[PDB]
DNA sequence: ATCACCCTAACCCTAACCCTAACCCTAACCCTAACCCTAACCCTAACCCTAACCCTAACCCTAACCCTAACCCTAACCCTAACCCTAACCCTAACCCTAACCCTAACCCTAACCCTAACCCTAACCCTAACCCTAACCCTAAGAT
DNA sequence: ATCTTAGGGTTAGGGTTAGGGTTAGGGTTAGGGTTAGGGTTAGGGTTAGGGTTAGGGTTAGGGTTAGGGTTAGGGTTAGGGTTAGGGTTAGGGTTAGGGTTAGGGTTAGGGTTAGGGTTAGGGTTAGGGTTAGGGTTAGGGTGAT
């Protein structure tokens, strides 16, 4: 049995070491067509634009990730908050 | 020398360039050295970027060059990491960076 | 030549998993329960954002099929400007 | 079908003559014709505002400089505008 | 010298016609040809994107159109479509 | 004229001049400074709106600076259409975090 | 004498209420020629040109301190801190 | 002239920005951040300046320079 | 501070897939001549910037005091990591078809070119109401009984 | 809360400036009419996305133990804050010079237009190497004795 955490910094090192998508393509593409077609319906997406999409939004969601830790650190805290993504986002001028 | 490009000793099209500048809706006219001072520019930076991908796919043992190589390149170089600040390398990854808060005691 | 399926609840094919190994190259090394229905939150508003605009450049080219350029012209609109599919 | 461009056959010449035993893959070669295409619309795009701003019809090399000038990082600047001055003298030579 | 332009002359009309018993400042005027400028330039510039995407050689009210639609606010692009497509069809109208 | 043809107080013949001479494509429609000049005088009376509401509150007849920035502050869209502007005169909207509030 | 806080909440209401530069315009342009001299000799200034930079200036500046206070706050302080300022410097992308 | 952007000067601004209480730090720190900002924007109006083939920095050399600086500023002309 | 076991890194090679060197043919750039409007020179107006003087007075700084916020340490809970296993559902290589895209031939009207014409808007002036500046005033909490 | 204390918005007075009503003519925009091609037509190829079948194994969902990080407490030090009084330096009030920006005219040449010419490079096919994925290899650092 590993102690808490230390699964935690080699899954860091793993997938900081790595480029594939987090995300699973199937799930994703879903979210796609369900956002999309609740704006416009009988839409079609070329396969390279899904994954335009998903390579975007992990690029978006990682770098948030980076910003969120930043501000958890910030308040002493070693541990990810709402509170941490919501002033991440309040500086960063998306509110 | 013929092409554009063999007298103005560039790799780059100063052809293209001006075809693009003048069909780009950029200014009624384009001058003769426009299209070379900017195939230079672009050709330089492209040179500056290959240098140090291609210095870091010999790093990761690999002969090719992945858009992973190009990542390392641009986010370890001060000043191509602020040209390419609000730029997204598809399949690049992160840099390798946990904050030493987080380390063990 | 029929009726499709509806779609619902899509959101949630965004894992808690799937989620922590996005927080990892983040590298973060502890999550809050909460942070997985927020990260789902913040990631709707990023494609809604994303595809209005690449649906509105679809719908301007009088096309039904959204491509690549569609959204790499969208991304570059919200700043988030995306090398290697195209332009 | 239609005819598709690419700085593709440039990347290739630049890349063997800095890494001559170094290759490129297919999506690696992708972005760097992104990277192309973003910075030439950056600095034709700064070119046309600068001629603009001071109601001149023609982009010269001199709007490609003072361009390269303000968008480009302090010595990539300063190495951009030593190779871009060194391909102007060149082909006005020949 | 040489001649200065403004939008000076249809803001104060603007104004006369929003409210008729109110009057603007030197420098909230300056303001104001600001604000007309800054989005004459951002609908001109998406417009000329969108005609060059599309390999269209020319601006059209259609180009106008889904600029508003990418650049205005939720609600703000609604109205400004509709005053805009009211203005066309009204100069349709009077030869 | 073409704005009294289309029935606006913004000027068709200025916005067609500009369009061409900006660069922007190699022909304009009959239409683009039509459809155009009608939306940036819609913003121009939305912004004179609120801002000449603004100045009614403050006990004045003439708009300055401090009027089209609390209008533009306090309406959402417009606050999320000038997010990266910023006012010359303008001031900041009052806001004090109830945190730092006293006891 | 007024309780520690008293003044200072009383100078937001101030300060905030009003549009007035708050740096003086003299010291501020001596900063602009100087800052202008390392960058080319023999520079002239519209008059106009140093309003705008004042202008800009101040505007950031406010702007920043508001995310400062931000980020102060998310700490559980009421007093900001260089680390605040960096911070909000880092999350805005103008910092590493 | 960077201390001529006094300690009393810096509490007023940070005071718009809603600031209750201020570090010793802080003022050493926004003169830093001030000539940083200041540097930026004179450096492309001067370049501005530079390419008009004028001595003279224009009110819309520095506009020019803070739209490129993505700080957009009306009211100075453009 | 010694030994156990889970891990990644790294060796082996077999394995496929993607690179890159080949083919060629299509299409863009290149050469040339006459084209013109831009931008180059030139002189020199009339603009506005800097330079140097004065008078306090609004404003900054040192050095008076004590409030209470920040920081450390501790010890309360309990949130959230690590591990196990079952079964869904993703990924995989297929299959197919038709809507969807877009080539490329035909056509016409929209758009630009030109000139001259009215007519709008800029530059200027000058008046006057809105706003500013000051002193006395009530409201409104502020800190201590 | 009830006691004195400051200060800031409130009322009213009457000064100063700059909004906005105004003048003229300059240059912009409009209605004339010709000219050319971009883009609207209908059509077919032809690519390709959506839907389907197929399987199996990764990857997920869910509950379980308990570490160990989060957050309450109290109790220490001192850092900024109020207030004060001396006093530097800022802000107008109001000069003159002259380098600067630049209107405007004369003229040359750089940048465009044109069609034929041909060379580069896009899209084609295809052989072999670099990378991938499955086999065990050892050391490596982890966390219990
Ligand atoms: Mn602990
Ligand atoms: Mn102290
Ligand atoms: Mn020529
Ligand atoms: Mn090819």
């Amino acid at each position: 049995r590993y102690r808490p955490g230390t699964v935690a910094l080699r899954e860091i090192r793993r997938y900081q070491k790595s480029t594939e998508l987090l995300i699973r393509k199937l799930p994703f593409q879903r979210l796609v067509r369900e956002i999309a077609q609740d704006f416009k319906t009988d839409l079609r997406f070329q396969s390279s634009a899904v994954m335009a999409l998903q390579e975007a939004c992990e690029a978006y969601l990682v770098g948030l990730f980076e910003d969120t830790n930043l501000c958890a650190i910030h308040a002493k805290r070693v541990t990810i908050m709402p509170k941490d993504i919501q002033l991440a986002r309040r500086i960063r001028g998306e509110r | 020398a013929k092409t554009r490009s063999s007298r103005a000793g560039l790799q780059f099209p100063v052809g293209r360039v001006h075809r693009l500048l003048r069909k780009g809706n950029y200014s009624e006219r384009v001058g003769a050295g426009a299209p070379v001072y900017l195939a230079a520019v672009l050709e330089y930076l492209t040179a500056e970027i290959l240098e140090l991908a291609g210095n870091a796919a010999r790093d990761n043992k690999k002969t090719r060059i992945i858009p992973r190589h190009l990542q390392l390149a641009i986010r370890n170089d001060e000043e191509l990491n602020k040209l390419l600040g609000r730029v997204t390398i598809a399949q690049g990854g992160v840099l390798p960076n946990i904050q030493a808060v987080l380390l063990p005691k | 030549k029929r009726h499709r399926k509806v779609l619902r609840d899509n959101i949630q094919g965004i894992t808690k998993p799937a989620i922590r190994r996005l927080a990892r190259r983040g590298g973060v090394k502890r999550i809050s329960g909460l942070i997985y229905e927020e990260t789902r939150g913040v990631l709707k508003v990023f494609l809604e954002n994303v595809i209005r605009d690449a649906v509105t450049y679809t719908e301007h080219a009088k096309r039904k099929t959204v491509t690549a350029m569609d959204v790499v012209y969208a991304l570059k609109r919200q700043g988030r400007t995306l090398y290697g599919f195209g332009g | 079908r239609s005819r598709k461009e690419s700085y593709s056959v440039y990347v290739y010449k630049v890349l063997k003559q800095v890494h001559p035993d170094t290759g490129i893959s297919s999506k690696a070669m992708g972005i760097m014709n992104s990277f192309v295409n973003d910075i030439f619309e950056r600095i034709a795009g700064e070119a046309s505002r600068l001629a603009h701003y001071n109601k001149r019809s023609t982009i010269t090399s001199r709007e490609i400089q003072t361009a390269v000038r303000l968008l480009l990082p302090g010595e990539l600047a300063k190495h951009a505008v030593s190779e871009g001055t060194k391909a102007v003298t060149k082909y006005t030579s020949a």
